[PDB]
RNA sequence: UUAAUUUAUUAAUGCAAACACCUGCAUUAAAAAUUUCGGUUGGGGCG
RNA sequence: GCCUGUUUACCAAAAACAUCACCUCUAGCAUCACCAGUAUUAGAGGCACCGCCU
RNA sequence: GCUACCUAAGAACAGCUAAAAGAGCACACCCGUCUAUGUAGCAAAAUAGUGGGAAGAUUUAUAGGUAGAGGCGACAAACCUA
């Protein structure tokens, strides 16, 4: 009953103001349904005033079973999205509770076990950019193993530098260019080069701007020409 | 039901006599798995009111699944047998 | 003929070779322009059309 | 293989069980686990980690006696030997468990938060949130399974409807229905971690032998390596 | 150092070559069977 | 082993099939299994 | 090479192997090993006592 | 019934020095560093001397277990009846 939701609401942290605002956001959800959800939500270490921007934001998320709720929310735990973690991740990609359980299961034993990524360190990336769930697999291992062996990069600086969270066209847009140009050279098998490359932070997460002035040290046409060759380079080869 | 196929020919034993078979003979393909077939309906005659099908003695096309879980189990329906249709045709004339 | 050797060379294709050749060289003939002329090489090659 | 387990005491019992050291076997025989063997000879002390157990025609909540706190082979906690009313248990000693403290088994969850004394147990809904826990149960009545080694304590973290989340000793989040029983304080024996070996003896008292060809196949341990894809094929090693 | 494989002990003779593990399983039935079509006056150990 | 050929078997998934368990069929892996090591020339090479 | 130990029974006893110590990875769980155990736990790998600077 | 490891329940470890020791010297015991002998030998791996450990991760009797692409392995490709 709504003495109960109320009560129910009262309790939990959630104040008056944001208990009106959800319930004004109620789409037809039963009371229930509501207060479920919000509980599963603080469960996940949620707290109230980021549980009402997310309900705002996404009211579909009240529509959802609440079986399916809990096991997205148990699964998430485990995968150690939880508490603070969870909030940027509701921001950039509020899906992930409406994403099938599949997805999200293939996506991190695609990171786990055929990209060799720890626990830690898969948790780190579904907390920066959980985009790489909407990723399909396929083109993230494309892109991972680019990092690896066209790159030489190493997971640990893989998940620092947030590589995933990039396109791979603007990737490899970078990083060909610097590799013809000679200012990026691949690792040999010792993983020594002869002149020490520069960072990921440097190639990718600059602007085009600074990358092309500090990095490259070349011109926005000359990048701009380089850039319309690749992309036909590509079309080519597929 | 799995159904398979010799890819080798097996030469012919004769009238009275028994193939007999090799190594080769005891290759298989799968030529189908019956359990994929498009599902088919089972003729029934329903012996008490049952909703969404019929009332009594009318022939019905039900769901094999429904057919003999709830309504042949449960005495709901008869087999369409032969017999089961001549007699309920004998019950519907003697009304 | 000696079948076993000590170290044998990184066996590298003719298009690494030549290109490692020109880095030692043409890097020094060009100073900074050979960043660019690198690339060029390494692009496409503008064609142009003799009627 | 003749291996009959020797866990086949039916009946619980305070005297310590003459246990048979496994080795590393299975029931085949076959070394399952590698490592395993020789020690010193221990005996067990079947421990009862249902702290809410109410003795025969009898209920509610009731109280016991600490007899004594003892030093248990099979754990790194130490246990105590707890009677009540005209029985005697094994339970796991909490950090300032001491000989003739008295400890609470309650199964009572009052409205209001009970005051959380440490080696008390109450069930979670019980609790204040934030307080130290350890003898976690998963389920309502299936017996204590988390929190249990030495110098080990949870957090209540939260209490919502009738489900607690708890923070594991291992900073993960679990879900617990709230009239599930947990024990107050962090477990006995706090200062496991800093104990020293000291030499490999030690270890082999503690029954850890040096044991290779742990993985038993072919090529031993394999790290695992990333296959590169078709086009990553050319650059997987590139040479020097 | 080597040659001295034999241990005798009556108990293990028993316990491993005997005739009541011979008949414990088919594997050892068929061994008294083979021994026994042989001719052997010692079938079992 | 990034030699060739397989995935029977397990593990995952997906699709059907029975309304957790199980059968069939696919895909990907793990684990493995089978098999091969052309010829002529070249001692201080890098064919 | 930290140490005592182990090893090629029958040409090698060693600097090799193990080893306390330390690091990394994996695992939130009960009725046949791990374990009648539960993250201060368990399994695996690396490294090498320890201590001082970068 | 050897050997590798393990299980059950046993046993042995003088004397001195030191004090509760993977401690020192050193018997029994275990091993096998070095040398010589032997090399169809006493021996299909021994003898003599020399040497290492010798209250421990020790040695060892008894019974049981793990079986062949398998076991077991303080990894020597070691051992699993010369
Ligand atoms: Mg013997
Ligand atoms: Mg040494
Ligand atoms: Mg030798
Ligand atoms: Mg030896
Ligand atoms: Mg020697
Ligand atoms: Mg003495
Ligand atoms: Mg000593
Ligand atoms: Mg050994
Ligand atoms: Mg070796
Ligand atoms: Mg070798």
């Amino acid at each position: 009953e709504l003495e109960r939701v109320m009560s129910s609401l009262l309790d939990m942290g959630f104040s008056n103001a944001h208990i009106n605002e959800l319930l004004s956001v109620r789409r037809g959800a039963s009371l229930q349904q509501l207060l479920d959800i919000i509980s599963e939500f603080i469960l996940l270490g949620l707290n109230p005033e980021p549980v009402c921007v997310v309900l705002k934001k996404s009211p579909q998320l009240l529509k959802l079973p609440i079986m399916q709720m809990r096991k997205r929310s148990s699964y998430l735990q485990k995968l150690g999205l939880g508490e603070g973690k969870l909030k940027r991740v509701l921001y950039c990609c509020p899906e992930i509770f409406t994403m099938r359980q599949q997805d999200i299961n293939d996506t991190v034993r695609l990171l786990k076990e055929k990209c060799l990524f720890t626990v830690q360190q898969v948790t780190k990336i579904l907390h920066s950019c959980p985009s790489v769930l909407r990723e399909d697999l396929g083109q993230l291992e494309y892109k991972f193993q680019y990092a690896y062996f066209r790159m030489g990069i190493k997971h640990p600086d893989i998940v620092k530098s947030e590589y995933l969270q990039y396109s791979l066209t603007k990737i490899k847009q970078r990083h060909i260019y610097l590799e013809r140009l000679g200012r990026y050279q691949t690792p040999d098998k010792k993983g020594q080069t002869q002149i020490p490359n520069p960072l990921l932070k440097d190639i990718l997460r600059v602007s085009e701007a600074e990358f092309l002035a500090r990095t490259a040290c070349t011109s926005v046409e000359e990048f701009q020409v380089f850039k319309k060759l690749l992309a036909r380079e590509e079309e080519e080869s597929e | 039901t799995v159904i398979v196929e010799r890819w080798w020919k097996v030469p012919l034993a004769g009238e009275g006599r028994k193939p007999r078979l090799h190594r080769r003979h005891r290759v298989y393909k799968l030529v189908e798995d019956t359990k994929h077939r498009p599902k088919e309906n089972l003729e029934l005659i329903l012996t008490q009111s049952v909703e969404n099908v019929g009332v009594r003695g009318d022939l019905v096309s039900v769901k094999k699944s429904l057919g003999r879980n709830r309504l042949l189990p449960q005495g709901l329906a008869v087999y369409a047998s032969p017999e089961n249709k001549k007699l309920f045709e004998e019950e519907k004339l003697l009304r | 003929y000696k079948k076993k050797w000590a170290a044998t060379e990184p066996k590298f294709p003719a298009v690494r070779l030549a290109l490692q050749n020109f880095d030692m060289t043409y890097s020094v003939q060009f100073g900074d322009l050979w960043p660019s002329i690198r690339v060029s090489l390494l692009s496409e090659q503008k064609y142009g059309a003799l009627v | 293989a003749n291996f009959v387990s020797w866990k086949s005491r039916t009946k619980y019992t305070i005297t310590p069980v003459k246990m048979r050291k496994s080795g590393g076997r299975d029931h085949t025989g076959r070394i399952r686990v590698h490592g395993i063997g020789g020690g010193h000879k221990q005996r067990y002390r079947m421990i009862d980690f249902l702290r809410f157990r109410p003795e025969e025609t009898k209920s509610g909540p009731f109280e016991e006696k600490v007899i004594q706190v003892r030093y248990d082979p099979c754990r790194s906690a130490d246990i105590a030997l707890v009677a009540g009313g005209s029985r005697k248990r094994w339970i796991i000693a909490t950090e300032n468990m001491q000989a003739g403290d008295t400890i609470l088994n309650s199964n009572h969850i009052g409205r209001m938060a009970v005051a959380a004394r440490e080696g008390d147990a109450h069930p979670l809904g019980a609790l204040p949130v934030g307080t130290l826990i350890n003898n976690v149960e998963s389920e309502p009545g299936r017996g204590a399974q988390y929190i249990r080694a030495a110098g080990t304590c949870g957090v209540l973290l939260r209490k919502v409807n009738g489900t607690a989340i708890i923070q594991l000793p291992s900073k993960r989040q679990m879900q617990v229905l709230e009239t599930c029983v947990a024990t107050v304080g962090r477990v006995s024996n706090v200062d496991h971690n800093k104990r020293v070996i000291g030499k490999a003896g030690r270890n082999r008292w503690l029954g850890k032998r040096p044991n290779s060809g742990r993985w038993h196949r072919k090529g031993g341990w394999a790290g695992r390596k990333i296959r590169p894809l078709p086009p990553m094929k050319s650059y997987v090693k590139l040479p020097s | 150092a080597r040659g001295n494989e034999y241990q005798p002990s009556n108990i293990k003779r028993k316990n491993k070559h005997g005739w009541v593990r011979r008949l414990s399983t088919p594997a050892g039935v068929q061994v008294i069977l083979r021994r026994m079509l042989k001719g052997r006056k010692s079938l079992s150990h």
